[PDB]
RNA sequence: GAAACUGCGAAUGGCUCAUUAAAUCAGUUAUGGUUCCUUUGGUCGCUACUUGGAUAACUGUGGUAAUUC
RNA sequence: GACGACCCAUUCGAACGUCUGCCCUAUCAACUUUCGAUGGUAGUCGCCGUGCCUACCAUGGUGACCACGGGUGACGGGGAAUCAGGGUUCGAUUCCGGAGAGGGAGCCUGAGAAACGGCUACCACAUCCAAGGAAGGCAGCAGGCGCGCAAAUUACCCACUC
RNA sequence: UCGCUACUACCGAUUGGAUGGUUUAGUGAGGCCCUCGGAUCGGCCCGCCGGGGUGCCCUGGCGGAGCGCUGA
């Protein structure tokens, strides 16, 4: 799956894709409005905390 | 859905007749309210015109009168005794317009005591001396003959009215109909209103 | 099919008196709703474009409303179907003429041409009389006009003579046997006369006679009566003909006696 | 002055005659047993030198074979 | 001046009621009734009157003056053809009223809808699909297939009437 | 009467078929109402700073605690 990084302080956003699972296993069973730290889906993020805000579904 | 139109009816013959048009919206439903005892609550509908229409649920406080006295007060509503239409209305207590319901009785014998100093149906006086008598028999030189004195003569609560104010409930029956306006509105029995409801109330339950 | 109220009006179910053709088109103005009944108006565009000819399509007599030009009991009308009726006054000071919608004979309105001093009043026909809060007499009359202290002395059927500029009812004729009056319905629409009767039958439509001043006589509902005068004295102006109904004979003797054909 | 929020209209008109036999409909009367946008007329006095946050269009990143998503 | 607004009246209506008026049929003579049929009392609901619906009572209501049931290639009327006098037949159809939007059913918004050029389901049809999903209602104007003995252009314009 | 050709209607095994219209009993989509439900979104109350006043208070912002009351 893809994501749509948003920082609403600088008002910039970006997609990535990643596909290795073990990044993703963070966010699995995870209902919407709920912080998390993405330090597990690189080493350019270490000491952040990401909001899950929504998605699209396959087939969108 | 629900509907109140006369086309589904048997001509007066006992001849069926046809349908020419499905149902109308002039025609409509809104099932019953059934209201209950306890804390309010108060729905709305939007009725033909606009026009909000307060269907109540749960009221608990009335304002009722009595017409001898013309003193009317705010009261709390207890429970429910008789109801002409069915009987499963009392084992349920809904709470419908001409429904025979107890109230709380209290603000009355405040009116009352106040306006002719005189007391209720009381036992024993222990009470009346930090407070009551106070209000009852007032410390005043000027007023307490001649503005009381004209009140007597006129204190004469009849027999059955003074037995209620005993036990401390009333006897009421609703004059309002609370599933249109909201409000459970009435007025306290007395003469011979009262004594057909009490037998009637006596000969039903026990 | 009808889930609502109409707004379209067909050509061939439009009111007779307003004397239209059949080859135009399908649809009549439909008079907007307004202080006269639907059936019992003028609308603005039939007595400009049709009656005066001053305007020629619809358009012309959107145009000409649309510059303030055209005054109904004083106030200045944009409308071009608003219904205009019994009693009411028009009023063009572009050109300085001011008309009266009235019944001439024949049970259609007539272009009156009025002096600008009979320009400031109109005649009420009374026909409600109920009390407000704080005991406050009202009256209601024929044109929807609401009057707050009327004098405690005005009854139903009773005619009121009131300033178009500021309401204020002036003076009044009383509904009694002798008063001059003019039918406003029915198969007698426009003839004048004077009472001399009233039947009455409690529970519906008490009638009431009329002798006019040749002395034909003709009966009519009490709901058509209208007090125009004292008697044999009119309040306001009448029409060329004075509500006679002069019958179809005369009518031809006279047409053809005079060889009315040009001048 | 585009777009978009807001207000109003979309219950009119057009079409057809399947259903329907005291039903529709017609003349006659009644709402003193009801509702009525709009029109016209009446009614408008028992931090104030002006309050609150939050969505469109617009900017920017997207999802789906596909839609006025 | 514009706009907005509680209430009353007016206008435009809508709804529910009164009296009278209907084609053929007896190889339709008795019908209606806890699955309200007719009335009484209290209520629920409704914009309001009302078995409209509920509880408790009464046993009523219609019929040979054709009730009740069945048929109609039956929408009603203003009207049309024929006609010495009387009559007979027609009225799908341009004005008034009603009903419907493939068949039933249920609702939202709204002053006003049980609306289909609105929504939600079932039935019958039928369209696209990347098979996961999405979308539909010409008895509106043109046009097409089918049915038949049987009925027109996939035109131009808001200049007129509104 | 029997016989020849042609046409029409009738009775009838077939326990015929097609289209329906009512209909006992059983199930029952969807909307509306009622009693619950509580994903989430805010406000109030306490330190540091910026602005005003008399170590504290008021708007605001920040991280947060009690998350206690609370509204949708
Ligand atoms: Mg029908
Ligand atoms: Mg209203
Ligand atoms: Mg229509
Ligand atoms: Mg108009
Ligand atoms: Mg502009
Ligand atoms: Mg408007
Ligand atoms: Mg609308
Ligand atoms: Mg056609
Ligand atoms: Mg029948
Ligand atoms: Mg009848
Ligand atoms: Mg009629
Ligand atoms: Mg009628
Ligand atoms: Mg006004
Ligand atoms: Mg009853
Ligand atoms: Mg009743
Ligand atoms: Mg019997
Ligand atoms: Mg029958
Ligand atoms: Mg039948
Ligand atoms: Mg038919
Ligand atoms: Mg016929
Ligand atoms: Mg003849
Ligand atoms: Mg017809
Ligand atoms: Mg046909
Ligand atoms: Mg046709
Ligand atoms: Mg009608
Ligand atoms: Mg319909
Ligand atoms: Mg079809
Ligand atoms: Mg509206
Ligand atoms: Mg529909
Ligand atoms: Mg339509
Ligand atoms: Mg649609
Ligand atoms: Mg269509
Ligand atoms: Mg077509
Ligand atoms: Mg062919
Ligand atoms: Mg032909
Ligand atoms: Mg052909
Ligand atoms: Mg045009
Ligand atoms: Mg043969
Ligand atoms: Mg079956
Ligand atoms: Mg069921
Ligand atoms: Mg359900």
């Amino acid at each position: 799956m893809k994501l749509n990084i948003s920082f609403p302080a600088t008002g910039c956003q970006k997609l990535i894709e990643v596909d290795d699972e073990r990044k993703l296993r963070t966010f699995y069973e995870k209902r919407m409005a709920t912080e998390v730290a993405a330090d597990a889906l690189g080493e350019e993020w270490k000491g952040y905390v990401v909001r899950i805000s929504g998605g699209n579904d396959k087939q969108g | 859905g629900i509907s109140r139109d006369n086309w589904h009816k048997r001509r007066k013959t006992g001849g069926k007749r046809k349908p020419y048009h499905k149902k109308r919206k002039y025609e409509l439903g809104r099932p019953a309210a059934n209201t209950k005892i306890g804390p309010r609550r108060i729905h709305t509908v939007g009725v033909r015109g606009g026009n909000k229409k307060y269907r109540a649920l749960r009221l608990d406080v009335g304002n009722f009168s009595w017409g001898s006295e013309c003193c009317t007060r705010k009261t709390r509503i207890i429970d429910v005794v008789y109801n002409a239409s069915n009987n499963e209305l009392v084992r349920t207590k809904t709470l419908v317009k001409n429904c025979i319901v107890l109230i709380d009785s209290t603000p009355y014998r405040q009116w009352y005591e106040s306006h002719y100093a005189l007391p209720l149906g009381r036992k024993k006086g222990a009470k009346l001396t930090p407070e009551e008598e106070e209000i009852l028999n007032k410390k005043r030189s000027k007023k307490i003959q001649k503005k009381y004195d004209e009140r007597k003569k006129n204190a004469k609560i009849s027999s059955l009215l003074e037995e209620q104010f005993q036990q401390g409930k009333l006897l009421a029956c609703i004059a309002s109909r609370p599933g249109q306006c909201g409000r459970a509105d009435g007025y306290v029995l007395e003469g011979k209103e009262l004594e057909f409801y009490l037998r009637k109330i006596k000969a039903r339950k026990g | 099919m009808a889930r609502g109220p109409k707004k379209h009006l067909k050509r061939v179910a439009a009111p007779k008196h307003w004397m239209l053709d059949k080859l135009t088109s399908v649809f009549a103005p439909r008079p907007s709703t307004g202080p006269h009944k639907l059936r019992e108006c003028l609308p603005l565009i039939i007595f400009l474009r049709n009656k005066l000819k001053y305007a020629l399509t619809g358009d012309e007599v959107k145009k000409i409303c649309m510059q303030r030009f055209i005054k109904i009991d004083g106030k200045v009308r944009a409308d071009i179907t608003y219904p205009a009726g019994f009693m009411d006054v028009i009023s063009i000071d572009k050109t300085g003429e001011n008309f009266r919608l009235i019944y001439d004979t024949k049970g259609r309105f007539a272009v009156h041409r009025i002096t600008p001093e009979e320009a400031k009043y109109k005649l009420c026909k009374v026909r409600k009389i109920f009390v407000g809060t704080k005991g406050i007499p009202h009256l209601v009359t024929h044109d929807a006009r609401t009057i707050r202290y009327p004098d405690p002395l005005i009854k139903m059927n009773d005619t009121i003579q009131i300033d178009l500029e500021t309401g204020k009812i002036t003076d009044f004729i009383k509904f009694d046997t002798g008063n001059l009056c003019m039918v406003t319905g029915g198969a007698n629409l426009g003839r004048i006369g004077v009472i001399t009767n009233r039947e009455r039958h409690p529970g519906s439509f008490d009638v009431v006679h009329v002798k006019d001043a040749n002395g034909n006589s003709f009966a009519t509902r009490l709901s058509n009566i209208f007090v125009i005068g004292k008697g044999n004295k009119p309040w306001i102006s009448l029409p060329r003909g004075k509500g006679i109904r002069l019958t179809i004979a005369e009518e031809r003797d006279k047409r053809l006696a005079a060889k009315q054909s040009s001048g």
